[PDB]
DNA sequence: CTGAAAGCGCTTACAG
DNA sequence: CTGAAAGCGCTTACAG
């Protein structure tokens, strides 16, 4: 289990398509994938979740990932909410 | 059209029921036939048909929406999301205007049941009672859009307009003011009158304020009718301070209401408007706007309702994203 | 679902090759049987399967609209044009987005295909040779719309974005501007280099003014693609008089970009836009801009594309609607 | 036959939705429609021809009318169109 | 894994 | 006007 707390520099932050797409790009990991959130973390690969805690710019969040390609999953998660 | 299931059957040396087990994908044939499926079918341009398959599986993999005007900005980004969610779980869809007039709607409703769909995204200014008990008895799975319907026997993702309303409102009030008027869209529809005046004549009443009808005006939705109140107002005795809009263009058109008579925005009145457009940071000064994550209001309702066509488990049919509030140029 | 046609032949003691007879309206019944049959029907619910008719009658009443990107208020209208003329013809439609790019393109075509539309309205903002030879071949009809593709193999409403440009661009020239560049979208889009660029061009070469690589800069469509190009222009010494843009919102961010920078607007530089957005009387001052009718675009390619369906004559399949240039507070 | 010019006090004109609208309210007349431009006239229940005269704020138009319903056609086009 | 058969609900030509 | 029959292309249970 590989884990992570990072910022979000993005400009809608995780919301809209772009929420949208962070989702659709954790699906290309078989890791169990996950993020939390100032307490409440939720499935990265679910649109229900990730889209529940509205997670705008300038917060900071823990992002989880657990399986073959924990690695991988976060090098790239953390890499996108980084907008960098 | 011409190449068939059959034929692939014949050019296949198999069983026309072997060549569907194929296409579908589930596990259960010889893999060294299988390929022996999947060549004919890249060799042949076999393209399966929808609709044989929709007769024989009862299923069609196809959701209508109703919604009202897709050449509003406001329900544009509502219809891409339920498209993304949608085009995510190779679910296909179905659109038409409503023009939010009902005769149009149950219209549009029956006959989008008729063509098979599999799921039914609805959205609508009113939710008539009728509606509703005719939404209830659909064969097929429904989930409403930003939508409103007090007694809540139908799935619906939305978010507390009053709360919206009032969280609005009251960030007014914490900066002193306390003579802010309403200008809102179409009083009739419930999502306004039972929504955010409420929330918004909630905010007053709560803190103290007055509650007289002369800061709540009508008007239609779009620019113009923002100019129109704005005068209203300045010609008048009980002197806005500031005013919260129910629509960004409206807004955008009572920012310029108001320079035109001369007057200063803020320094003369802080104005907050509602839905956060892209059109909201396209004005100048650039207006304070109430978040309504339309893109996330649609994207949930599909994905929502995915999760019922596959009869997955639902915690709760009444789900609400949340809200927040984009100060900018418009106020202190 | 459970009412079919069959109980409708038991509870009508008629035949189900009548039952069919009068739903889909072909005269040729009795009328004092008819009506024997249209009672059943009301007092069953039978609502016809749109599917098992689609198996049989080789047709489904529905066209697939393959579009870029729904949330641009542009490709909206152009959405609600098809859509409508589309309502009106009773046929059903299937939209999805493109996302602009070409292995999403192909795919939601070859999809819909076999999704059995009877017809398809397609626009992209590049129609590689690859998909002419591609929708060339499909078994149904097509037609594109605001869709540019050199050969016209392809049918296709469009209007004539060089002289749209040139016209536009020569406005400026009449006004005495001799040094007015362009803020261009993707230069890739041949709707652009090809178009606007040679229209732009056009203009100045023909009236004997220079075509120097210092007026014609890139960049992305939303509006802050606009705040960056007017920055490099002051900021140069071939000081630009005015400018042309190939969107409005780029343009909106153009007029800001200049404000910032302290300049006046026009008396330091008339702009006009391309487009002619709602978006475009939004700004201020406002946006004399080049019009483009979408939802004309949109209802002329449903309307045409229904005139290949149902077979009836076509007089061309070059189609072109007229343009015009609305001018308000951005030029003299 | 019956005929009459007007002027289009629309202000969108005859383009866009309104355009599609008027089709629509000229086919609830059994009355072959027509609409005139500047010369050329094209079939009002039709939204191929109305749509490439792309007429504009300001244009006067001779719309005609000939059956059983045309005073009660024209009645109601020219109406329409004159944005009163 | 895996054939054969029946059946999805309507329509389409073919004989009255 | 108008029945009876065959057929649209796939799937779904049912026996191997």
């Amino acid at each position: 289990m590989v884990q992570q707390k990072v910022e979000v520099r993005l400009k809608t932050g995780l919301q809209a398509r772009p929420a949208a797409l962070f989702v659709q790009e954790a699906n290309r990991f078989t890791s169990d994938i996950f993020l939390e959130k100032d307490g409440k973390k939720v499935n990265a690969k679910s649109i229900m979740g990730l889209m529940s805690l509205a997670i705008s710019t300038g917060t900071e969040i823990t992002l989880i990932a657990q399986g073959e390609d924990e690695q991988e999953a976060l090098e790239k998660l953390a890499a996108y909410v980084q907008e960098e | 059209m011409n190449v068939t299931i059959y034929d692939v059957a014949r050019e296949a040396s198999v069983s026309m029921a072997t060549v569907s087990r194929v296409v579908n994908g589930n596990p259960n044939v010889k893999p060294s036939t299988r390929k022996k499926v999947l060549e004919t079918i890249e060799r042949l341009g076999y393209r399966p048909n929808a609709v044989a398959r929709g007769l024989a599986s009862k299923k069609t993999t196809t959701v209508g929406v109703i919604i009202p005007d897709i050449s509003n900005i406001f329900y544009a980004e509502l219809a891409r999301g339920i498209e993304d969610i949608a085009s995510m779980y190779k679910y296909n869809i179905i659109l038409s205007n409503s023009d939010q007039n009902q005769d149009k709607q149950l219209h549009l409703l029956n006959n989008m049941l008729g063509k098979q769909v599999d799921g039914i995204i609805f959205m609508s200014g009113n939710v008539t009672e009728e509606h509703v008990e005719e939404l209830k008895k659909s064969p097929v799975p429904v989930v409403l859009a930003a939508s409103i319907e007090s007694t809540n026997q139908i799935p619906s993702v939305t978010i507390d307009y009053e709360q919206a309303a009032f969280d609005a409102v009251q960030s007014l009030i914490d900066s002193g003011h306390k003579n802010i008027a309403f200008v809102s869209g179409t009083l009739e529809e419930p999502i306004n009158h039972a929504k955010k005046v409420k929330g918004y004549k909630r905010a007053l009443t709560e803190s103290g304020l007055p509650v007289r009808d002369s800061y709540i005006v009508e008007g239609d939705y779009t620019y113009d009718s923002g100019i129109e109140a704005v005068e209203k107002l300045l010609e008048e005795d009980e002197k806005p301070t500031a005013i919260f809009v129910g629509t960004d263009e409206m807004a955008l058109g009572v920012i310029h209401g108001a320079q035109d008579r001369g007057l200063n925005v803020p320094n003369d009145l802080e104005i907050i408007g509602f839905d956060n457009t892209r059109l909201s940071t396209m004005v100048r000064p650039q207006l304070t706007s109430v978040v309504q994550p339309m893109y996330d209001i649609g994207a949930v309702a599909m994905r929502l309702l995915t999760k019922y066509m596959n009869k997955e488990t639902v915690d709760s049919s009444i789900v609400e994203l949340p809200h927040r509030i984009e100060f900018r140029q418009s106020t202190k």
